[PDB]
């Protein structure tokens, strides 16, 4: 995995330098790989939290075990899904031109282009996801910091689960935060595959324009998602031996949720 | 990537000297005038401080009305490129030119003994009055030395076919204003072609269809290659170019011509095309003419003029003079009749001024290795081509932008080249080399340019006279004046040979790089070929009947061998070329033009004969390869099912009848996103594709106008070339003869521009006055606002795209080093795009701006003929008009108005603010089924 | 930051140039060329009686004096003359003390009976310590209003 | 396409609308066999919440790339419906159908 | 492009196998959850 | 060397248009060429090593290299000639160039300055005649008075102004 990240280092640093022509992209399909990887990339996100916010409304326990191993799977791949964007422009530099800010030229970003709502559904969907995956590790950095037997391990996970402590009001403003964070993941997650489903449909192109994209790329996010999902708890369950966590009933029915979707 | 807190300390340095005229930031055009084959195209060009920026042409000039060429508009890039030679060169070593007047000198005093003997000089065709007279000086003072004129397209044929046909030699000066039916057989006039910007407009002005128009040129083609004349004409005939040569035979028997004496029957439906052509010249006879191409044999031009002074041509449309040129009787004969003269070692000083044969020669005429075989061989051009790889000295060449000379068009209109600049290398041109050789070399060219028109002026005073010369650049006090003819019959009483079954070749000059003297011009050459839309590359081009035969494809790489010599050159599928026949294309393979055209293969030179120069019939094809790159810029070429969006073709025919008989009519359409009005100079296009002949001038003319970068191959082939317009062949139907239309595609401007609300930083903004505005700095390359442009016109600077040809694009070592020899050619007011930046057709903002400014600073509003933009006025047929769409007396707003009027792509409401107008073809009732 | 076009491969009106001995960017015209719109052989654009250079100078102004124009004289002579030759006219400008051949004031009979050609040749080409000016008017509208202003300052002594 | 999607999302309004209604009409009148659990009248709030923002999701994006994207075969549909007085009934689906019931 | 998406799973697999070893890679209240809820229904029956 | 000091040139009567002759006329404010300086420094202070460069620039045929303070990015295409035209005068954007030994820069080219005046010029349009009077205070009331010039010169609207192609071209 970390030579897989010298290729991505390397293929960025010959990206940055030698120009973004370097990709095979041509004058009428300028969208290549680049974006194709962009949409699978955070396409794959959305389906990690479907398993940990969306199952949340649903109230539903078969979400417990592979809540994590899918919450970081969104995270991460946001991270992989949050560069292309960054990196796909022409010019990298200038990416915080799409944001808006006092800018001593009175310049800001359109706001009628999905890929100004791209910059806001990503930026959203990765310091959501991200506060809402460490939300749902207070409680276990606690745990794994009063099991930790081993000073510096201790303080590791003592600082990153802030002063947990259990507590019966800490459990109540934790219940409402968390199902508030889930109330509020399905329709971002719901809106950030609609808002990447939507730079391709407010182009006039013939493909591109077909109205039913938004409730179909979330369709085909919550599909794709799911796959990588079973990719990388598979592996999880036979390698680390949690086979009486993550029983084959949830395999049983995130291959359903992956079927109705 | 450059970065850096601050911008480094640009310097402004003023002039040391201010010149009275040059006031910073502004254009001051100048009046020059550019040797294509010896005839001048009488320019205009943009001079900003001292240097030249933009090549116009000069609206007083009658080879070009106001409209420039392909090859003309490109060489202002053939002037600022870095591999021009910077000086002269000893024997491959460097040396300084007053070496060479030592050595040149001596050789004067070892050519006086001897009563100049070995002094032969092969110029090519000048027509140049103060190169002529100085001709005269060397001819005389050297009365043993010759002067073989040799040029590898030039009237060749046509000047041994006027003498053939007449006695002596005569120039033909064809006119089509008067001309309701054109037959001009392989005729390219529309092409290149000293004449080519003038035929262009006055074929182009006879099918000016507007709300009543009723009758309209017809141009019968008859040519083996689809040329861009094959796009004006309306009947044209795919012939195997030996059938041409009696194919005018044919209409020379049906038109009453007394002892042609056709042979070799011709065929059922090229016979059919030669009774309707016929019987459409007998009718309207004073308003008619019969081209021939250059291809043709000279007994073909001499039927030419048995035809045209049959249907009472003379005097009317086609029109006999004394001949422009000094002596026509020069070119493939006398370059072979100097060659067997080096050879045996008869020629001592060989000053090859322009000509460069060693690449030019046929292959049959050695001079390679005839050269060498003198001792002292001179050659003065601006690239070190492959003469001066083998020439012993090699003077720099002081390109027509920095030479004091002249020219002579066609009719004889003499137009004093002007220097724009001090030549940017010690120019030393054609006329400063002959001052070498005549013996006076202190004197520089414009003292001997004003040696001879002081004494060519007689009338008045000289300074009103020279100024006035020189400010209109057209002279026209030395108009060619007419000559009575004779016609001497019986030229054609031979009878035409057997006819030869085989393939063909045919050799043709290439429209973008005439005869491989532009091959290191970068834009010219990145420029795609009209037909086949390939940039970089020659190719031998056969219809699709022949080969199937063959079994070939668009990528394979054939062994062309044709009388024992061997090309290895590509395959590229024309549909519509002539059956068992192939072309080519003359000037690519070089291996000294610089570093741009320095390995683009197939030199087709290695293939002609001296005896079949044009066209040979004993081709064998033998295809050696297997996959090629071929970069072209289209794509699909065929309309699929997608008329009314693209060019929309029609019929005088159902013209007459219904003026209205394809704008479809359609409701308003239903439009949510607002609706904004534009009350200030709503700036419009209304493009003509009726008369766009794909001659590609405007193409280049956006490039040196925008600061267009050339491409790679490489890049090309990748569907990444840096082109605001583009004209679209589109063949319909009948993939073995298919009429085909071009549609030039730029940025429509739309009014509801999809391309804009889909820009995140908002860089591609809409204008108050209606256009579309790209702004290339706010442009951080997200590329999205291509995919949304319907028509896929922006283009974008995907690696850094600057000095191409000499950087190759995919490093980045040297991609913030700019070659300081180009940054000259670069318009200053408009902005050279970085990597990473998309770009479009901006209605030539640079001059929109310069002239609303200019406008409002004087308190006045615009002119309708004051914004032309960089494509408009080059275009020779005229086809594009820019202008106030508010101004109610425009040339746009009266021609927005036409039946033809449409525009692309309107079941999308962009609102496009071009507006193409049909493509009308005046068929013939008795010849189209 | 980002300099990405700041500095551009391409000559604006002014700026340093790396090809030429002289850095300039902004080339001396050819000595002999003549401009699409500056002719200059005419009595008007040169006040020679045909253009001549070796001709015989022009004792009226050729262009019509309109009163607007006389406005833009004394408004063209304050600019350039009037540093160096005074306001007024009598050659006490504030440099034209400081220059060792003293600029001659006008209203003295040598400058009255002096042609409308030669106060625009020195206008154009100097004198023999005036440095050469009509590079500083450059058009010949302001460069004969100049000419028409000192015609009319020598209206009252 | 997403015509037939959105009639989908509004199929599940009236059907969980119609649900909370019947199942009140039935409680109102001690009709039910069975005692609503408040915390499961909450579950059909939250299904019927849920669907109106569904529906104001398919009913937005629908328009937001037609009007976007104004390709003159999509445009007539809600051409038609925001001029002449329809756009009375489009601002109510704005404000009376989703932001009004999706405070509320 | 090729260079850059297979590369791309290597970023992903870097943190997924940081974040597997560094934290915990399922969780633990919401298992103690659906443990004292399996006991509780249990319960009952 | 000698730095050319405006202060002590301008305070010689010179009309800021003796030198920058192509101001009011073209899109680029010229600098004056060695013949300018050379006009009164050929007997001046000649033979001073403060002007001994304009001497270095009129006998050897070097230019003079001149440091530009006011540096645009060559990407936006200023235009002079059409504010001096509609009544801009050369402060406000340059500052009291009569008080400066050295010119440097007094507005710092933002495009938030450039946009400020383009989409509301009357508070800084100025009488089309006092345009080169350096000594030009605004008015109290600048507003109603550079709003009744803004139609007496038909400067154009904020929206015809500021849309991306009057600079950037
Ligand atoms: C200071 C640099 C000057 C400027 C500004 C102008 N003039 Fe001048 N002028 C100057 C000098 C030092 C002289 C003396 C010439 C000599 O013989 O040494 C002059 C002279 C003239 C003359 C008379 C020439 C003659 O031979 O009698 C004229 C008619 C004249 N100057 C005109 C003139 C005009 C029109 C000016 C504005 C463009 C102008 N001068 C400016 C110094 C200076
Ligand atoms: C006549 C109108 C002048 C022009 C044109 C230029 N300068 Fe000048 N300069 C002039 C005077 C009368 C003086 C002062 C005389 C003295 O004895 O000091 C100057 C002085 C300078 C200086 C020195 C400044 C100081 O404080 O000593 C410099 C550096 C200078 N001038 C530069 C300069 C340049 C670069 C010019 C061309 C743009 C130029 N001067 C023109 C009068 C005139
Ligand atoms: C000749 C004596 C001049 C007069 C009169 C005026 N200016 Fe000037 N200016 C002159 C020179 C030789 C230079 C370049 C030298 C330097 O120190 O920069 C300038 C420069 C400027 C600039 C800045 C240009 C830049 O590099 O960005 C400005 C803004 C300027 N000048 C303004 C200005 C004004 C407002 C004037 C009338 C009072 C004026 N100048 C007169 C030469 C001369
Ligand atoms: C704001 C609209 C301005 C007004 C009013 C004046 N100037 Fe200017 N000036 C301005 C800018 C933004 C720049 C730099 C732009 C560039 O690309 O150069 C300048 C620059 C100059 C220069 C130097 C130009 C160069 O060397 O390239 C000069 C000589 C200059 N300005 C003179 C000048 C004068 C005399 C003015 C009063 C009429 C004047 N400027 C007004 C902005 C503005
Ligand atoms: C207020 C003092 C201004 C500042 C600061 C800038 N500009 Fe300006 N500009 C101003 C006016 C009153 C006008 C006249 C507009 C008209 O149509 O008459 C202008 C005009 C321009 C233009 C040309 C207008 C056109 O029609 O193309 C340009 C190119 C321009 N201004 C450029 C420009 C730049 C780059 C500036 C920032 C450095 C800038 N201007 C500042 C007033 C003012
Ligand atoms: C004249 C009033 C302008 C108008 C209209 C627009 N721009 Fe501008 N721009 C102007 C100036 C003087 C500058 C220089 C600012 C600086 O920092 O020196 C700029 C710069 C920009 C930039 C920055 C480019 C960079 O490489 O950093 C951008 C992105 C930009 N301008 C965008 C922009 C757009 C999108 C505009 C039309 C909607 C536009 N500008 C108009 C002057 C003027
Ligand atoms: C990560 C994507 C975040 C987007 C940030 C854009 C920065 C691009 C850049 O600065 O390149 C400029 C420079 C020319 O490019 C370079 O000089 C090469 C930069 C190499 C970066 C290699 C490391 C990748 C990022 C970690
Ligand atoms: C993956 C990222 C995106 C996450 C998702 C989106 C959320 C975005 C949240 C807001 C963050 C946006 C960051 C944009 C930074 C733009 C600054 C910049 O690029 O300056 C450009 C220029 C080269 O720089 C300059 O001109 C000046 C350079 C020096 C200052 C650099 C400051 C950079 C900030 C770091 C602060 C370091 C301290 C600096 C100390 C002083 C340094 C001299
Ligand atoms: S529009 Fe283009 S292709 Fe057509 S004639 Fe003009 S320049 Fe040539
Ligand atoms: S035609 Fe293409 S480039 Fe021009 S405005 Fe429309 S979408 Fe943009
Ligand atoms: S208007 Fe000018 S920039 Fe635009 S396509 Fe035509 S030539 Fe190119
Ligand atoms: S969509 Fe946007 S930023 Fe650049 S290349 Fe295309 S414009």
């Amino acid at each position: 995995a970390a030579l897989g990240l010298l290729m991505y280092l390397f293929s960025l640093a010959v990206l940055f330098t030698v120009g973004v022509g370097v990709w095979g992209i041509n004058i009428p399909v300028a969208w290549g790989f680049d974006i194709i990887n962009f949409v699978w990339w955070i396409g794959i996100g959305h389906a990690g939290t479907l398993i940990s916010a969306i199952l949340l409304l649903f109230r539903q326990d078969w979400r417990t075990s592979i809540n994590r191993a899918a919450e970081a799977m969104t995270i991460f791949a946001v991270a992989c899904a949050g560069i292309y964007p960054l990196v796909h422009t022409g010019r990298p530099w200038l990416d915080y031109w799409m944001l808006p800010y006092p800018g001593t030229l009175g310049m800001w970003p359109q706001f009628r282009s999905a890929l100004e709502w791209d910059v806001f559904a990503i930026s959203t969907y990765a310091t959501v996801s991200i506060l809402f995956w460490y939300l749902g590790l207070i409680p276990d950095l606690a745990s794994l910091r009063d099991r930790a037997t081993n000073i510096w391990v201790k303080r590791f996970y003592g600082f990153l689960a802030l002063g947990w402590r259990g507590g019966a009001r800490d459990w109540n403003r934790y219940e409402v935060a968390s199902l508030i964070l889930a109330g509020l993941s399905t329709p971002l997650v719901l809106s950030v595959h609609s808002i990447i489903s939507l730079d391709f449909a407010i182009s006039q192109l013939p493909g591109w324009h077909v109205t039913v994209f938004p409730p179909y790329f979330v369709a085909g996010a919550v599909y794709c998602g799911f796959a990588m999902v079973i990719l990388l708890l598979v592996p999880l369950r036979r390698w680390y031996k949690l086979h009486d966590l993550i029983t084959i009933k949830h395999f049983d029915l995130m291959g359903k949720v992956m079927l109705a979707s | 990537c450059q970065f850096a807190l601050k911008q480094p300390q640009e310097k402004i340095v003023p002039y040391v000297r201010q010149p009275e005229e040059i006031i910073h930031g502004r254009p001051l055009f100048f009046a020059t005038a550019v040797t294509f084959a010896g005839f001048g195209v009488g320019l205009l060009v943009e001079s900003h401080e001292g240097r030249p920026t933009k090549i116009e042409g000069n609206p007083d000039h009658p080879a070009s009305l106001g409209s420039t060429d392909l090859i003309t508009q490109a060489m202002i890039l053939t002037m600022y490129d870095p591999d021009r030679s910077q000086a002269p060169t000893n024997a491959g070593q460097e040396t300084t030119w007053d070496a060479f007047v030592a050595a040149a000198t001596a050789a004067m005093q070892a050519q006086t003994a001897k009563q100049g003997a070995g002094l032969r000089v092969l110029s090519g065709s000048l027509t140049s009055p103060t190169l002529i007279a100085q001709k005269q000086q060397l001819l005389t003072q050297f009365p043993q030395a010759k002067w073989y004129e040799y040029e590898p397209v030039g009237r060749d044929n046509a000047n041994a076919g006027a003498r053939l046909a007449f006695g002596a030699d005569v120039h033909t000066i064809y006119r089509l204003d008067t001309a309701k039916v054109i037959v001009g057989f392989d005729a390219d006039f529309t092409a290149p072609s000293p004449t080519g910007v003038r035929m262009a407009r006055q074929l182009a002005d006879g099918r000016r269809i507007r709300k009543g128009t009723k009758e309209v040129n017809r141009l019968y083609l008859a040519e083996s290659t689809p040329s861009i004349t094959g796009l004006l004409a309306d009947h044209r005939l795919p012939v195997r170019s030996s059938q041409i040569e009696h194919l005018v035979r044919a209409l020379a028997t049906l038109v009453g011509v007394p002892n042609v004496a056709a042979g070799a029957p011709l065929s059922d439906t090229e016979k059919k095309w030669v009774e309707a052509a016929a019987k459409d010249l007998q009718a309207n006879r004073g308003a008619c003419v019969v081209l021939v191409g250059e291809s043709q044999p000279p007994v073909v031009h001499a039927l030419g003029h048995a035809i045209n002074a049959q249907l009472g041509n003379v005097g009317s449309t086609v029109v006999y003079t004394e001949p422009v040129e000094d002596d026509p009787s020069g070119g493939i004969a006398a370059l072979s009749a100097l060659t067997q003269e080096m050879n045996a070692g008869t020629v001592e000083v060989l000053l090859m001024i322009e000509s460069n044969p060693v690449y030019n020669a046929p292959a049959d005429i050695p001079f390679a290795e005839a050269l060498a075989k003198v001792p002292l061989s001179m050659h003065v051009g601006l690239y070190r081509d492959e003469t001066a790889q083998q020439s012993v000295w090699h003077i720099n060449g002081a390109h027509f932008l920095e030479a004091w000379g002249d020219v002579r068009a066609f009719d004889g209109t003499t137009t004093i080249v002007q220097p724009l600049i001090a030549p940017l290398y010690n120019g030393k041109s054609a006329i400063e080399v002959l001052n070498v050789l005549l013996g006076k070399p202190q004197e520089t060219g414009y003292q001997t340019l004003t040696a001879y028109w002081q004494t060519q002026d007689a009338s008045g005073n000289f300074r009103v006279f020279w100024n006035t010369a020189l400010h209109d650049g057209v002279i026209t006090a030395t108009q060619a004046r007419s000559r009575q003819v004779t016609l001497q019959q019986g030229f054609a009483d031979a009878a035409p040979p057997a006819p030869t079954q085989g393939l063909e070749i045919v050799f043709r000059p290439d429209p973008s790089l005439w005869d491989g003297a532009f091959a290191n011009n970068a834009w010219l050459q990145e420029t795609p070929k009209p037909y086949t839309k390939l940039t970089w590359d020659n190719v031998a081009l056969m219809s699709v009947r022949t080969a199937n035969a063959l079994g070939l494809k668009n990528g394979d790489v054939v062994r062309l061998t044709y009388q024992g010599r061997s090309v290895d050159a590509p395959v590229w599928v024309q549909p519509g070329h002539a059956d068992d026949s192939v072309t080519v294309h003359f000037g690519f393979g070089r291996t000294a033009a610089g570093r741009v055209g320095n390995n683009v293969g197939f030199n087709a030179y290695r293939l002609r004969t001296s005896a079949t120069p044009w066209f040979g019939v004993g081709l064998e094809v033998a295809k050696v390869g297997e996959n090629y790159k071929l970069a072209s810029t289209q794509g699909h070429f065929l309309m699929e099912g997608r008329k009314k969006d693209l060019v929309r073709y029609g019929t005088l025919a159902e013209y007459v009848e219904d003026e209205k008989f394809l704008q479809v009519e359609k409701e308003e359409p239903i439009s949510l996103i607002g609706e904004y009005e534009y009350n200030g100079y709503k700036w419009g296009m209304s493009i003509d594709l009726n008369v766009c002949n794909s001659c590609n001038a405007c193409v280049v003319a956006c490039q040196s106008e925008n600061n267009i970068p050339v491409v790679g191959k490489d890049e090309v082939w990748l569907g990444r070339e840096m082109h605001w317009i583009r004209i679209d062949q589109y063949y319909v139907g009948d993939e073995h003869t298919p009429n085909v239309y071009n549609m030039v595609m730029l940025c429509q401007q739309c009014e509801h521009a999809p391309c804009e609300i889909v820009c995140p930083v908002a860089a591609t903004v809409h204008d108050a006055e209606g256009l579309n505005n790209m702004v290339y700095n706010r442009c951080v390359g997200t590329k999205y606002c291509s995919n949304n442009c319907p028509y896929k016109v922006r283009r974008f600077n995907f690696l850094q795209y600057q000095d191409v040809p000499y950087r190759s694009p995919i490093d980045a070592s040297t991609e913030n080093d700019s070659i300081p020899v180009l940054k000259m050619m670069r318009n200053p007011d408009v902005t050279v795009r970085a990597r990473g930046v998309m770009e479009k057709c901006t209605f030539c903002v640079q001059r929109i701006n310069e002239a609303r400014i200019q406008a409002r600073t004087e308190n006045r509003r615009i002119a309708d003929g004051e914004i032309m933009t960089a494509c408009q006025q080059v275009c020779p047929t005229q086809a594009i008009v820019f202008g106030d769409l508010n101004d109610p007396q425009a040339r746009v707003v009266d021609l927005k108005e036409q039946p033809l009027k449409y525009t692309s792509l309107d079941k999308l409401n962009t609102k496009p603010r071009v507006s193409y107008l049909a493509k009308i073809k005046n068929l013939n009732p008795d010849l189209a089924e | 930051c980002h300099l990405e076009m700041y500095d551009q491969a391409k000559y604006k009106p002014q700026q340093a140039s790396e090809i030429f001995a002289d850095g300039a960017s902004a080339r001396p015209l050819v000595e002999h060329t003549v401009a699409r719109g500056r002719l200059r052989i005419d009595a008007t654009s040169t006040g020679r009686v045909d253009g001549d250079p070796n001709g015989a100078y022009v004792t009226t102004i050729p262009i019509r004096i309109t009163p607007e124009l006389l406005e833009r004289g004394a408004q063209r002579y304050r600019i350039y003359c009037a540093v160096c030759h005074g306001v007024n006219g009598n050659g006490r400008g504030q440099v034209g003390l400081l220059l060792n051949p003293r600029p001659p004031s006008f209203y003295d009979q040598r400058l009255l009976d002096m042609p409308d050609g030669e106060y625009y040749d020195v206008l154009v080409n100097g004198r023999r310590t005036m440095y050469p000016y009509g590079y500083r008017v450059q058009s010949i509208s302001d460069r004969w209003a100049i000419v028409a202003h000192i015609r009319e300052l020598q209206k009252n002594p | 396409s997403m015509y037939p999607v959105t009639y989908i999302a509004s199929m599940l309004i009236l059907t969980f609308g119609g649900g909370i209604i019947a199942l009140a009409v039935l409680k109102s009148r001690n009709l039910l066999p069975f005692g609503i659990p408040v915390d499961r009248l909450h579950d059909l709030g939250k299904f019927l919440f849920a669907f109106v923002a569904v529906w104001a999701y398919v009913n937005f994006s629908e328009y937001l790339i037609i009007w976007s994207g104004n390709v003159p075969e999509l445009t007539p549909w809600h051409g038609h419906r925001s001029a002449g007085g329809w756009e009375i009934l489009g601002i109510v689906m704005i404000f009376g159908h989703f932001l009004l019931p999706f405070m509320l | 492009d090729i260079s850059l998406y297979a590369g791309s799973f290597g970023w992903f697999f870097f943190l997924f196998f940081l974040f597997i070893r560094l934290l915990p890679a399922i969780s633990i209240f919401e298992v103690r959850d659906l443990v004292h809820k399996t006991e509780t229904e249990k319960a009952l029956a | 060397g000698g730095g050319f000091n405006h202060q002590l040139h301008v305070a010689l009567g010179m009309d800021c248009r003796y030198c920058h002759t192509a101001v009011e006329v073209s899109a680029h404010a010229n600098i004056p060429p060695t013949e300018t300086c050379m006009g009164c420094h050929s007997q001046i202070i000649s033979r001073s090593e403060k002007v001994a460069f304009v001497w270095q620039s009129w006998e050897t045929g070097t230019s003079i290299q001149w440091n530009k303070v006011h540096d645009l990015p060559k990407f936006v295409y200023f235009n002079h000639s059409i504010h001096v035209a509609k009544g801009v005068g050369c402060s406000t954007c340059h500052g009291r160039i009569d008080q400066m030994r050295v010119v440097y820069k007094t507005q710092p080219l933002f495009m938030s300055w450039c946009l400020d005046c383009h989409r509301n010029p009357e508070k800084y349009v100025r009488p089309r005649e006092e345009v080169f009077n350096m000594a030009w205070t605004p008015p109290p009331n600048q507003l109603e008075v550079g709003r009744r010039l803004v139609q007496e010169y038909e400067i154009r609207s904020s929206w015809e102004l500021t849309n991306c192609a009057i600079c950037h071209r």
